[PDB]
């Protein structure tokens, strides 16, 4: 498969959506951060340090204005990168759900070998992987792997490639 | 004689010099900890795990302090001791737990759990130890106010900050048990004391109030919907607040009293000013109980009355899914509406309130500033109003850039709070005279000579200690009935203000940032670690920091921006201001003009005065055409003297001959000391090329729109040393020009540019002499709109400089400018429809 | 404003910067010129002792080097040291006194007379042949 760079859209879905505990498909993209959050307003500060620390710069007033216009204005500016926190993130995702010996570097050479996606894909399939929370102990490897394999395939739909 | 103790976590390790003479006993704890210890594993990212060094002899420090008895001497003391002042000394630079947790979150990859476990753990030690904090700190910002160079005031807040005010309770239970857990079983047998003796306080509390088996077990605490309900908010939220004010009093080793005096003054929003008045009275720590007794008695009283007033009642789950839906809130007793001034929401309130009946009407509770105002009333009666409101908004996914500024539909927001009475309203009179009827009982009196410092009124800003009859029932009254006027009742002088409120960031504290930003008013959010990336508020580190750090004074822009003058050695007059310092001459600019600055003989001219302009691109295609007028100005100007390019950014042909040619020449070392890009802002990466290759002094940058300004800010972040010259201009301008207001743009942007100081903030539009300008050299021009003076460090001038003796433009031309009255600022929108003073807008090509 | 017909550059740019002093005369200065801080020359300031004797070595920040031998007083060798630029007839090449004082391991930097501008005289002296 193609090395295909992150899209800054499927990343400012996930953080937000990781960061309100609910599925990908459960945040709709043309939406604001102030619609998804309501009164609320402890997770507006800490959602807007995200896409801060994520990017490093952000446009005047972001809460109010829908998370299309923030990925067009973030994709301008991002490459590749999978920020600072976004990296701590994943390292809490695999210390915590995945067992022992499922290290990064492991899950990420065997879905290069099996599935054969790059770099820029495995940054895709992790996010998917954190964006659907399992909230569980996979002990089992096998069972963690079904779990990659099912992230792998919801990687696949979202972005639109055959596998 | 000290034998080496290694103790471990994987790559982690620390080394202690423990005395031979106890080493057998220390030896025990290192495997019996690293049997504690969990599995090492990568990067240290699972909970319960340390990250540091630092984190490690914390975890070591709990787990020994967890096996030592405080009543009873036990074998263990000796090992707590050194291993405690091994931490003091190899992490804590004389510096305070909370600085070192603040540098372990910014440096390190530690996450807040991490830091707020270490501090548990030191404190805890610290107190088994038996080494209470009774040694005074010498924390920088008690220090300076000891000297003078500071006054605080602490400031309180109250509800609607959060919906989880709870957790925040609870933190403070788990990190400073041992500094407040006496306090709060304290304030929990007062208050179950409290529901046995008021006679119908059992019907109101339908889940009780055992708050310590809340705290000990996560899963027996009810669901927020009671935990909100005002009878168990109003005192809890006290409490969170006395709990962050002792837990700063225990940290500097000051009493309660000691504390007190070192604040100017004290105050609160809604049921903040209970507690404000509460530490006014206070003094030994053996006398602060009766002060907490008072104020808990107050927020019981208020909280059961109040509830017995206005109960919650079920709201038809029509109007909820209409709320959901249209992108609100669940509806509360308390409407916030942002970016509307208050005359406004008055109409829409007056709307509202002509059809409803008097007992279910809407008023203005809370000003919390110039545009941020709070509705109280029936949570059906504020979704009356909401649907008011929607109607007449504009969408907030609208592009309303292409439409002149007087025309455009106002944008704004309104939200309901996580509250459930409406405080400051009518309908909780009824409880005013029940609640004075039980303070009377329950002997709970403030008097004003026990009221050592100054307690401001959240309605008209006056002290409570001048006040005729009962403080406590004006309390009462300033709660539950009156407004709070927020900025009236901030007009304290103060250099720091601490927010000891609930909310954190979310709170009261950032609320008092934004209404006093450029006035030098530092806040800091006392019950609060965490670190602004802005770092325009402060966190409870800096109250306890003793390096400079922890007096950190806010910008005051009238004092940082003043213009000054400075005379060199011959005597010339220069008015000194950040760009003036720059060039050395005066900070008057004459723009790129095509085609009134294309001529090489008014550029020169203009130069030879003694002023900066800029030669326009607009009127040359070719390197060459441009080479040859270049030339022509170096053949004219005097020796040294310099001039500027402006080049179309909206033009990518003349861009790919511009830049190489501006690049060739001072490669060749011509006088060009800077570059202006017009009609739009470079990205990043051009922005990074312009700056880095073409060897200029600064770069002008001529932003239209607040997302240019911001393009504007992002290039000079990431160059913070290469001076950026921020040419703002509104629509008003001649030539080509955007929709904008001058002025609106610069009160939102003007603080944020401040932060950078690489910007050098140049004014255009609408200037013609010295009169009209000063307002904006010396920053009154912004105290017409409520803001701060808000100095500007130039000044360009187009238009004017049209009809000077050197510029080309023909004698009848001149003639005809020269009859153009022009208008004043507020007409100028008219050019879009007829002939406006003299002038008109028309479409280009 | 565009009121007066072929007034020379000068007198309108003059008549804006005299207005501006002579309103901030008023207001900051009390009417008087005397209180009004003089320097040498003013310019080339980015907005962000008599006998001394400096030694560079491989880790000396550049910009903290040129600051100590620059001095604070504003004179003729504030500019040596800070100007970026100077002028050979009209063309503004590289401050060439910063190219030869730029920070090099070995190098000893001895002012004299630090005080008094006049008589002031920085003495550079490297490792020649030991
Ligand atoms: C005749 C004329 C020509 C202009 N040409 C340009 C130009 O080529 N590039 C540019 O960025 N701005 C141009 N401007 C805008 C000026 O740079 C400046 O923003 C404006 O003149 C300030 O408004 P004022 O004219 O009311 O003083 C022009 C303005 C005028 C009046």
């Amino acid at each position: 498969i193609a090395d295909e760079p992150v899209k800054a859209s499927l990343l400012l879905h996930v953080l937000v959506a990781h960061k309100l505990k609910k599925s990908l498909d459960s945040i709709p993209m043309s939406k604001t951060i102030k619609d998804l959050v309501g009164g609320k307003s402890t997770v507006q500060n800490e959602i807007l340090g995200d896409l801060g620390k994520e990017f490093g710069t952000t446009p005047e007033k972001p809460e109010e204005t829908p998370l299309e216009e923030l990925a067009e204005t973030f994709q301008d500016t991002f490459s590749g990168a999978l920020g600072k926190q976004s990296s701590s993130l994943l390292s809490r995702l695999i210390s915590s759900k995945m067992p022992g010996g499922f290290t990064i570097t492991v899950a990420r050479k065997y879905l290069q070998t099996r599935w054969g996606l790059p770099s820029g894909r495995q940054d895709g399939v992790l996010l998917v992987a954190l964006s659907n929370e399992p909230a569980a102990r996979l002990g089992s490897e096998a069972d963690a792997k079904a779990f990659l394999d099912s992230m792998a395939q919801k990687y696949a739909s979202i972005v639109g490639v055959d596998l | 004689s000290t034998r080496p103790l290694t103790l471990s976590h994987g790559s982690l390790e620390h080394v202690l010099l423990v005395p031979t003479a106890s080493f057998f006993i220390a030896s025990q704890l290192q495997e019996q900890f690293n049997k504690i210890l969990p599995e090492p594993t990568e990067g240290f990212a699972a909970d319960d795990e340390p990250t540091t060094p630092a984190e490690l002899v914390g975890k070591f420090l709990g787990y020994v302090s967890s096996l030592v008895e405080p009543s009873k001497v036990g074998q263990f003391d000796q090992v707590l001791n050194l291993c405690l002042t091994e931490f003091e000394n190899c992490y804590l630079e004389g510096n305070d737990i909370h600085a070192l947790a603040a540098k372990l979150l910014q440096e390190n990859d530690t996450t807040l759990v991490k830091t707020k476990e270490l501090i548990k753990n030191y404190i805890t030690a610290r107190i088994m130890a038996k080494r209470p904090f009774d040694k005074k700190s010498n924390s920088a910002l008690f220090r300076a106010v000891g000297e003078g160079n500071a006054q605080l005031v602490a400031i309180f807040g109250g509800q609607g900050n959060t919906d989880d005010y709870f957790e925040e309770l609870r933190d403070l239970y788990q990190t400073y048990h041992v500094l407040v857990g006496d306090l709060i079983k304290f304030s929990a047998e007062t208050l179950s004391e409290l529901i046995r003796t008021t006679l119908d306080a059992e019907k109101v509390f339908t889940q009780g109030l055992n708050i310590l088996e809340w705290l000990e077990n996560p899963s027996n605490t009810p669901d927020k919907d009671y935990l909100l309900s005002i009878p168990i908010s109003c005192p809890l939220i006290g409490v969170i607040q006395l709990a962050h004010y002792v837990v700063t009093a225990k940290l500097l080793g000051f009493t309660p009293g000691e504390l007190r005096s070192y604040l100017k003054g004290a105050t609160g929003h809604s049921q903040g000013l209970v507690t404000a008045v509460a530490i006014a009275e206070t003094d030994s720590w053996e006398s602060f109980f009766v002060s907490v007794r008072k104020a808990i008695t107050v927020l019981f009283f208020i909280g059961v009355r109040c509830y017995e007033a206005y109960p919650n009642t079920s709201l038809p789950p029509s109007i909820l899914e209409d709320s959901l839906e249209n992108n609100e809130g669940v509806p509360s007793p308390m409407l916030s509406i942002s970016n509307l001034t208050q005359e406004q929401v008055q109409d829409y309130v007056n709307k509202t309130n002509s059809h409803l009946p008097a007992g279910k009407q809407v008023e203005i509770s809370l000003v919390n500033g110039a545009k941020n105002l709070v509705v109280s009333g029936p949570p059906q009666s504020l979704y009356g109003l909401n649907l008011t409101l929607r109607k007449a908004k504009a969408p907030s996914g609208l592009d309303q850039s292409r439409i002149p500024f007087s025309e455009r539909k106002l944008k704004f927001s309104n939200r309901f709070l996580p509250v459930a009475s409406p405080f400051h309203s009518h309908l909780l009179v009824p409880a005013s005279d029940l609640i004075n009827k039980d303070l009377v009982k329950n002997n709970v009196s403030f008097n004003a000579k026990d009221i050592q410092i100054p307690v401001y009124d959240t309605f008209d800003g006056s002290d409570l200690r001048v006040l005729s009859g009962s403080i406590s029932e004006r309390i009462v009254d300033c709660i539950i009935r009156l407004p709070v006027k927020w900025e009236t009742t901030t007009q304290f002088k103060a250099t720091h203000i601490l927010d000891f409120g609930p909310g954190g960031a979310s709170g009261l504290g950032v609320l008092t940032h934004r209404n006093k930003d450029g006035t030098g008013v530092r806040v800091i959010v006392a019950g609060t670690l965490d670190i602004n990336p802005d770092d325009d508020y402060g966190f409870k580190q800096e109250i306890f920091d003793v390096t400079s750090n922890g007096l950190k004074k806010n910008p005051n822009w009238l004092e940082e921006y003043h213009p000054k003058l400075i005379k060199n050695k011959s005597g010339k007059i220069f008015v000194e201001t950040k760009f003036s310092k720059l060039i050395g001459r005066p900070p008057l600019l004459v723009p790129g003009m095509t085609p009134c600055t294309v001529s090489p003989d008014f550029v020169a001219a203009t130069t030879n005065a003694g002023y900066t302009i800029e030669l326009a691109g607009g009127g040359y295609f070719s390197a060459a055409g441009m080479t040859a007028a270049i030339d022509s100005v170096v053949s004219q100007i005097e020796k040294g003297s310099t001039f500027g390019i402006n080049l179309i950014y909206v033009n990518p042909f003349m861009l790919q001959w511009g830049i190489p040619l501006i690049k060739e020449l001072r490669s060749k070392g011509y006088p060009i000391q800077f570059l202006t890009i017009g009609a739009g802002v470079p990205s990043l990466e051009v922005a990074s090329e312009y700056i880095e290759t073409l060897g200029l002094k600064y770069l002008g940058l001529k932003p239209g729109s607040i997302d240019a300004i911001s393009q504007v800010i992002n290039i000079a972040k990431a160059h913070p040393n290469f001076p950026i010259a921020l040419q703002w201009t509104g629509g008003r301008g001649g030539g080509h020009h955007s929709f904008e207001d001058a002025h609106t743009p610069m009160l939102q942007m003007y603080s944020k540019i401040r932060r950078h100081p690489n910007i050098m903030l140049i004014f255009g539009s609408g200037f013609g002499s010295a009169d009209d300008t000063y307002p904006y050299l010396t920053g009154e021009w912004s105290t017409k709109f409520d803001y701060p003076p808000m100095p500007f460090d130039g000044f360009l001038f187009g238009s004017r400089v049209m009809i000077a003796k050197e510029v080309k433009t023909s004698p009848d031309a001149k003639k005809c400018i020269a009859a153009c009255t022009g208008v004043p600022d507020d007409k100028w929108e008219q050019t879009y429809k007829k002939p406006t003073g003299g002038i008109v807008t028309v479409r280009s090509e | 404003f565009t009121k007066v017909i072929d007034e020379p550059i000068k007198s309108i740019m003059d008549g804006i910067h005299d207005g501006h002093i002579k309103k901030l005369l008023h207001q900051y200065y009390g009417d008087d010129e005397s209180k009004i801080p003089a320097v040498e020359y003013f310019g080339g300031e980015s907005p962000v002792e008599d006998s001394a004797v400096f030694k560079a070595t491989s880790s000396t920040d550049e910009e903290s080097w040129f600051k100590a031998l620059a001095g604070s007083e504003i004179n003729w060798r504030h500019a040596s040291f800070l100007c970026s630029f100077i002028t050979q007839d009209k063309m503004f090449v590289s401050n060439p006194i910063r190219k030869v004082f730029k920070p090099s391991q070995g190098m000893v930097v001895e002012i004299s007379n630090g005080n008094t501008s006049s008589k002031t005289v920085v003495t550079l002296s490297e490792p020649v042949q030991g």
